[PDB]
């Protein structure tokens, strides 16, 4: 079973940026 | 053999709803040898029922996303309940609160609650206060007899 | 016969953390229908649990922490279990929580399930070992259970 | 006497790496009378190996800094794995995510996972997904037989 | 037991708003 | 070990 399908997964993936 | 039960959700997120027991459909965590880790309890789909009188450790974990919402704040309080969702167990309470939007996943664990339980006691994880939209990415309930 | 255990918790009043001061844990009866002290061969002293029986124990704690107590200083805390006295902290029992902004609401802490050899007279307590500003402990619980 | 093992890291932080077991070098938490809290298990330096079949509670804690990163978000998903790091245990997962830079250390604890285990089983804490740099300030793995 | 006075409680709680 | 050196420590102040 693929780990991308095992909870918990991220509810969102905001764009990555340099703070 | 001590009584014990483990019930968890790793298959689907669920939004917390006021005094609605969290869904915990799975009892078999071993990926190689999946067997129900259940002895002298019953998993009912949203909780674990006690069959044997004794002293137990009961506990829960929650993975909670707080940014699945356009309005702030995002906040929830959770307890274990005994028998009915309003019959919350003091000492089993947790809370998270973000005053602003955009907070991703946070982790919650209850204490390892030691407690006298009795045949027919139904243990569930319940939200008791909710503001905004509170997204339970994963949850697990643990029941194990001290003996 | 039965294993030694104790459970002490605070669900009745928030408390501000104070450096190396054990956290107040006044309650021992979590069952809402049939409350009874969940205490066997230990002693709950009001801010901890004293061991009476030599053996291997699981000890652990939970904290609910609010970090919104200052207008200028972002807040943080490091917590451990202590053995005997607050300064005598147990490696592996440590937790930390830190916010770089003011006005952070409740966050959850739980220690590991720490397995440890304990001896009669050992007093286990939850102690802050480092505090950045004011840290509000909304609730807490300490668990002691004999394994061997 | 039940089998058990406790391995922790309180001596150095470590950046999380995908499917890389976390380093847990210590097994002696009592500061006054140090003894290896290891009975019929083996601590291998990045996990605990099972020698005796039975029902165990297995769990972990992490202290995670989310502001030791050149980019945001800072996020991680963590599981216990069985034998090999990709073979993760449903029910043992946790996750945190900070979408900005206002967060230092946060706390994670897994559930108290009840599970059938078998001789040779190697239990490790693995990150399975990361965003940004995720700094594991401390970690502890607990294994104890239920009997 | 009514949950409002069982710890942990929120130390503060903002009214619902849309951030601007 | 001094408490300032027992992990977890703050990664920054």
């Amino acid at each position: 079973i693929e780990p991308e399908n095992i909870g918990p997964t991220f509810s969102a993936l905001p764009p990555i940026y340099i703070p | 053999l001590p009584a014990f039960g483990f019930a968890f959700n790793a298959s689907a997120p669920q939004f917390a709803s006021l005094f609605t027991p969290l869904l915990l459909p799975s009892v078999s965590p071993n990926p190689n040898i999946p067997v129900p880790v259940i002895n002298d309890t019953v998993s009912v789909g949203d909780g674990i029922r006690i069959l044997r009188a004794g002293i137990y450790q009961i506990s829960y974990t929650l993975t909670i996303s707080l940014d699945n919402s356009p309005v702030a704040p995002e906040a929830g309080r959770f307890f274990l309940s005994l028998g009915t969702p309003a019959n919350i167990i003091p000492g089993s309470g947790t809370a998270v609160r973000s005053n602003v939007i955009g907070t991703g996943e946070v982790d919650v664990s209850s204490g390892v609650i030691l407690i006298n339980l009795n045949p027919g006691d139904l243990i569930q994880i319940v939200p008791v206060q909710l503001i905004g939209t509170v997204d339970i990415r994963a949850a697990a309930l643990t029941v194990a007899q001290i003996s």
